[PDB]
């Protein structure tokens, strides 16, 4: 089962959510990518 | 007084050092407990190979930190 | 924890604002992180 | 089997510390042999 | 396969531990040690 | 077709050994035709 | 040049314990290669 | 310049008939004149 | 020296079955190293 | 030795077809070692 996206990224999924950034298969790739960090998946979201 | 971790191969030792031990002083100290004798010991910290006749803390070796031991000859 | 009592307050929105398909609503509020205007988003395109 | 999946740790450990350019961190991280403490030093002089 | 940072990772990976950062200097290094550890650190401490 | 990659698994087990000089290990190691073996033999008086 | 012309004869001969390249190479010479006959005066002279 | 290096050749095929004598087979080498057909004759009567 | 002086000769023989070196030596010394002298020697004692 | 003193002639006579040598060494003995001389009487006896 271990694990699954949405369940593994529930809390940071949650705040990019909460800023506006609502595109799920975006923000999963952009978070893969900073291994978790919201703070580095923003950076990531605000350029492509 | 400071505590290192040493590693070899997949191996680890702790022991205990004063800070203002020598090199010579710290490698007698591993010996004294992992076999390994000091005419042997080559030890590397942070890119350096730690010299006999050097405080350890001249390399400045904090609290918790991985020497590393190749053995040698 | 169990999706009905953990998307509670949700669920009651979205149902409010006509999305009445459960599996729909949790995989979008799941997707989402539980936010309500994040999964309208997700509902209103797929 | 996967880079994001392979040096997620430390890709984590990176993004904290702001350092955000995924490639560039891969990059770094192949080179250091997935030790941060060396890939940090190769970001710190763009030797990658 | 074929491929530096693939083929000597575990070797860069102890390199770097030890504080040896520089990639170029590593892999010339192991290169000429066959792979070695041992042999690389001690090129690496003189050239 | 190049020293180092040929006797690549050969100078690795030599510099494991302490043998650390290259010139040295490919010359022996060329005379005992890749053979670890006969390279330290060589290189023990050689 | 005489490693890389005797190189897998070489090998033979070491991977049977004779490690005396200048040795090797005088017998391979005058076995005009033959690993077998290298062997041979090897075992006498 | 030399006779391993001129005979080596017929050397070879002489050895790998068995005929491990390097005195003799030069010997009989230099009286065939190369002929390996002749040197072998010589070498089964002396 | 015959081995070295009727070279070329002694092989030409061997190639053509005539394997005995004292025979050889002696047809070609009183052929004066003809070749083609020596072999009609050989052919008759 | 006979051979060895008209060696240069006996080669010329067999290079000519003239294998038979005691006829050669006795035909160049009394030509004083001319092969001239010989030829002309290997051709009349």
């Amino acid at each position: 089962g271990i694990l699954d996206p949405e369940e593994r990224y529930e809390h940071q999924l949650r705040q990019l959510n909460d800023m506006g950034f609502f595109d799920f298969d975006r923000n999963v790739a952009a978070l893969r990518r900073s291994g978790g960090s919201v703070q580095g998946a923003l950076d990531s979201l605000l350029n492509g | 007084s400071l505590n290192i971790h040493i590693k070899s191969g997949q191996d680890k030792w702790e022991v205990n050092v004063a800070p203002e031990s020598t090199v010579l002083q710290f490698k007698e100290a591993i010996n004294k407990a992992n076999g390994i004798p000091v005419a042997n010991q080559r030890l590397i910290y942070s890119g350096k190979i730690l010299k006999d006749d050097q405080t350890v803390e001249s390399y400045h070796i904090q609290d918790g930190h991985s020497v590393h031991l190749v053995k040698s000859q």
